[PDB]
């Protein structure tokens, strides 16, 4: 990464026993090793020890790990949607909406005081319900931002459609920003007005022929009330019986009649349709940027909750004694993630198993048949020591 | 009888779904256009169960139409012809069972 | 009596195609209207299912049996519950990708009261 | 094989590489052992399909979305091979897509008789048979105003030579006639193109792969005309192609075939199609013979018929994966091994 950070850093969360030691360069204290040795001393190490959770049974523990995994992808998904909606809106910064400091406070710094945040999550509560609350929160937020955008996209279609009705191509446009009683009528008893959109090539032919096209046409009414670059818009006033014959003669000639009425309700409704679509989109727009932003921070804190809890839960389940773990979150300066992960795998992996530590630099991922599998769903190779990698 | 009908429809319904994706086009549009008679119709009859007479239906198959005039999709067309054969039999199970519901 | 010989469909697209292969619906010759309503998930209206249900149950009396998918029947639940006659019969059969669920079934609600 | 690799050197070796991604019998048995569509996705991810359903994520994954994306990557691989083609090869690639253009024409003008919406009758259309005026077949009903307005600038325009428009607009009965007749004229033209300009090793093994298409289409027309057709043989003989192994003696007896035995006794005299109409699924017999004719078209090296033999084998692979994923999603496993694997 190099554009998906602008004031963040990338993180590895690991948990080890307080008895763990490095075999990269023996004799060293784990705490000293992280600072001095890990990628040339550039490593910024912060505390991330979270206290105990109640645990009911051995069976239930297993079921907890299942929930932590799925929800965590689901929340990751939910951040993916929110960020996609901000870009969509055309909110891009050089330091936000593609990095976004948690609550306008740098990301490594937020994690350094993330020692189990409380927003309605309590360290004396039962573990299961808390997992559910965090996942519920995010889901509801996710539905909200999605639902509001749907209405935004729909609202934009009404404005666009309506802009052609007020001025554009003649096949959906009839005038209604202006209305005069000598260019439009339909509130007579004998008279109506029909608008004929005639192609610009055919234009001189329209002025010569229109009188003759039907009976009882108002003399000298054909003039260009509107014009574009494809068709010209005409007004002709005529007797109401002739309106059907007139339209009909005209379509044969290859002039194309454009339906308009001097009905007040239609005129008032066309103007209103444009204005209302715009008003609606504007209201949605402010609400949506704000909501995404608020949603973002919340979805971020919840994500970090899951990961912190998922490393604690995993650590107790694989290691057992001692009760307390030495947990650190190491900020890797950008594009040195791989080399960092390798120096850790080699240092701590021995505890997991003598054959289970292989050299790997970069996340190995397998998904081919049941002979190669890598995931917390199913696996047949993984990290020998407990490690989750967090990238924004 | 609700489960029996559910299943008979579902197994047939899936085969119909499979036939549509495998050939390479959506048939259901063409089928709707071709149909303007109902092959499988019913005859109403009263059966005395207890004191009171209940309404019953006995299906009869009338030869208005045999298949539909749309198959000719070369190799993929045999999948659609066979799909009808399996469904004509499924629908009939539903109809006889449906009588009891009434 | 014998004056009703038509089967109307309210079903999802793929299910209605199947039923129609067997041949049970049609485009009537006395009214020019189907005896089927083609429905799609998340792409057709809640109001249209309502109109179709009424049309076949009360404004049509030549429908013998109206088949209806439970899932679709659920959308328009008020209207399914509220038609209580046996002419035409209203029969909820399990929808597609769902087995028998008793909680969507209009007729079973009627049976509960008295035995 | 001395002048092949000038314009077709890179084209064959990638298609020969695409051939090695055809699933073998063990890679099909490993797919029939799956329990979930997610397990089938993860089993396909170890093959050369790897991470083609990655933007789905286990919730919206149906057995039709697999058939959509597995065929979509077939179509994108065909477009990549076609973009690097030039000269007679590019014309050979266009002549393959003409037969899908005919099916999309016959699927587009049935979605307007039934008044189904134009945006949903085009997502069912085939992506390789795309021409620029394909959505504009929803403008008229009769054949003459769809030819003379739309289908003149298409490359399907020489194929409207026998479609007699008697000013009856369109029912569903004559659109199938127009479809079969366009495919008849197309099989004639593409057989004459293969005989004329395609070189000799890719000529004899492509005339057989194309005469098989003609024979299968002849048997399907002469057998679907029993149930949903009442036509004269003099009008039925304009629908049967005359390029195949089956034409000069047996399509005559398929033209006056009024019964099922009129088809069966006509196909008993031809040597490699006898026994197809006796036992088993006939469509499986044609697909099995198609794959046995496409298998021994890869065994001849310097041939442009390897493109046809690759894409028909890859379409059969997508059909087998679709049949397996239909079996393991509807929980029916009585005929899960009904796939066809010659590779």
């Amino acid at each position: 990464m190099a554009t998906a950070l602008y004031t963040a850093n990338d993180f590895i969360l690991i948990s080890l026993p307080q008895n763990a030691q490095p075999v990269t360069a023996p004799g060293s204290k784990t705490d000293s090793w992280f600072n001095e040795t890990l990628i040339g001393g550039r490593a910024f190490v912060s505390d991330f020890k979270i206290p105990e959770f109640k645990i009911g049974s051995l069976d239930t523990l297993i079921v907890e790990s299942e929930e932590l995994s799925k929800v965590d992808n689901q929340i990751g998904a939910s951040i993916g949607k929110i960020i996609e909606i901000l870009q969509g809106l055309n909110e891009t910064s050089t330091n936000a909406y593609r990095t976004l400091p948690i609550n306008n406070m740098p990301v490594p710094e937020y994690l350094e005081n993330f020692q189990w945040q409380t927003r309605k999550f309590k360290l004396d509560k039962s573990i299961k319900d808390l997992i559910t609350l965090i996942s519920n929160e995010s889901s509801q937020l996710d539905a909200d931002v999605r639902a509001t955008y749907a209405n935004y996209n729909s609202a934009k279609t009404n404005l666009a459609a309506a802009e052609r009705k007020k001025t554009g191509d003649l096949s959906v446009r009839s005038l209604h920003d202006i209305v005069k009683p000598e260019d439009f009528v339909l509130n007579s008893e004998h008279l109506t007005t029909v608008l004929v959109a005639v192609p610009k090539s055919l234009k001189s032919d329209f002025e010569k022929s229109y009188e003759t096209l039907s009976k009882n046409v108002v003399p000298a009414s054909a003039s260009v009330i509107a014009e574009d670059a494809e068709y010209v818009l005409f007004n002709v006033h005529l007797f109401k019986k002739n309106v059907q014959e007139f339209t009909t003669a005209a379509r044969e000639k290859k002039f194309i009649p454009r339906e308009f009425n001097y009905s007040e309700e239609l005129i008032d409704q066309l103007k209103k349709e444009h204005d209302s679509a715009a008003s609606l989109e504007q209201s949605l727009r402010v609400q949506l940027v704000r909501l995404a932003k608020t949603a973002y921070v919340d979805v971020f804190i919840n994500w970090f909750h899951i990961k912190a809890l998922r490393v604690y839960v995993e650590s107790v389940l694989r290691y057992g004694l001692p009760p307390h773990f030495n947990i650190k979150i190491i900020a890797v300066p950008p594009k040195n993630l791989s080399k960092c992960k390798s120096e850790l795998i080699d240092a701590f992996g021995f505890l997991g198993g003598n054959a289970f530590m292989k050299d790997k630099k970069g996340k190995i991922n397998k998904q081919d048949t049941s002979l190669h599998q890598y995931a917390s769903l199913v696996d047949t190779e993984y990290e020998p020591f407990v490690m989750y990698i967090i990238n924004l | 009888a609700k489960q029996k009908m559910g299943r008979v429809m579902q197994t047939a319904a899936f085969s119909l779904a499979e036939v549509s994706y495998a050939t390479g086009e959506n048939i259901g549009y063409q089928v709707q256009e071709s149909v303007s008679t109902a092959r499988f119709k019913v005859r109403a009859r009263q059966e005395n169960v207890s004191g009171v007479y209940l309404s019953q239906f006995e299906s009869y198959i009338d030869p208005e139409i045999n298949d539909f005039r749309l198959t000719g999709l070369g190799r993929g067309g045999q999948q659609v012809q066979r799909a009808k054969e399996i469904y004509s039999r499924a629908v009939e199970t539903l109809v006889e069972l449906a009588s009891l519901q009434t | 009596a014998e004056k009703r010989t038509l089967i109307a469909v309210i079903a999802d697209e793929d299910t209605t195609t199947g039923l129609l292969l067997a041949g049970i619906g049609q485009i009537t010759p006395e009214t020019q209207e189907k005896n089927f309503f083609v429905y799609q998930e998340g792409k057709t209206t809640k109001e249209e299912i309502t109109d179709k249900f009424n049309h076949f149950t009360e404004e049509r009396d030549d429908i013998a049996i109206l088949l209806i998918n439970q899932h679709i029947a659920e959308n328009i639940r008020a209207r399914v519950d509220s038609f209580t006659n046996a002419f035409p019969a209203i029969l909820e059969i399990p929808s597609k990708d769902h087995p028998y669920d008793p909680e969507k079934d209009s007729v079973l609600k009627r049976v509960r009261k008295l035995f | 094989g001395v002048y092949f690799n000038i314009d077709n050197g890179f084209i064959e070796g990638v298609v020969r590489g695409y051939r090695n991604g055809l699933l073998s019998n063990n890679q099909y048995i490993n797919l029939t052992q799956c329990d979930t569509l997610e397990d089938l996705k993860l089993q396909l991810s170890s093959t050369d399909y790897g991470n083609f359903l990655s933007s789905v994520s286990s919730e919206s994954l149906t057995t039709s979305l697999i058939q959509e994306y597995a065929s979509s990557k077939l179509y994108h691989e065909f477009n990549y091979i076609r973009d690097q083609s030039s000269g007679s090869t590019r014309k050979f690639m266009d002549y393959i897509t003409y037969g899908y253009m005919i099916d999309n024409v016959a699927l587009m003008i049935t979605g307007t008789i039934h008044d189904r919406d134009k945006g949903e009758i085009l997502q069912r259309c085939h992506p390789l048979g795309w021409f620029d005026t394909l959505p504009t077949l929803s403008v008229a009903t009769d054949l003459e105003s769809l030819y003379e307005t739309v289908l003149v600038d298409t490359p399907l325009a020489p194929y409207f030579k026998n479609c007699f428009d008697t000013a009856e607009e369109l029912d569903d009965m004559n659109i199938e006639i127009i479809r079969n007749k366009l495919y008849k004229a197309y099989l004639e033209d593409f057989y004459n193109f293969v005989t004329e300009e395609i070189p000799e090793p890719a000529k004899e093994c492509m005339q057989t792969l194309l005469g098989f298409e003609a024979d299968r289409r002849s048997i399907n027309i002469a057998l679907n005309s029993l149930q949903s057709s009442d036509i004269d043989p003099d009008l039925k003989s304009d629908l049967l192609p005359n390029i195949g192994k089956l034409y000069p003696l047996a399509t005559f007896h398929l033209a006056q075939a009024q019964d099922f035995e009129g088809v069966r006794a006509a196909l008993a005299n031809v040597y490699e199609y006898r026994g197809f109409l006796e036992t088993g699924n006939l469509e499986d017999h044609f697909y099995q013979l198609e794959m046995e004719l496409c298998r021994d078209a890869f065994t001849q090296q310097f041939a442009i018929s390897t493109v046809w033999a690759w894409m028909k084998s890859k379409e059969q692979e997508v059909r087998n994966i679709t049949w397996i994923a239909e079996c393991i999603a509807q929980n029916q496993r009585e005929r899960i091994n009904n796939y066809i694997s010659v590779y």
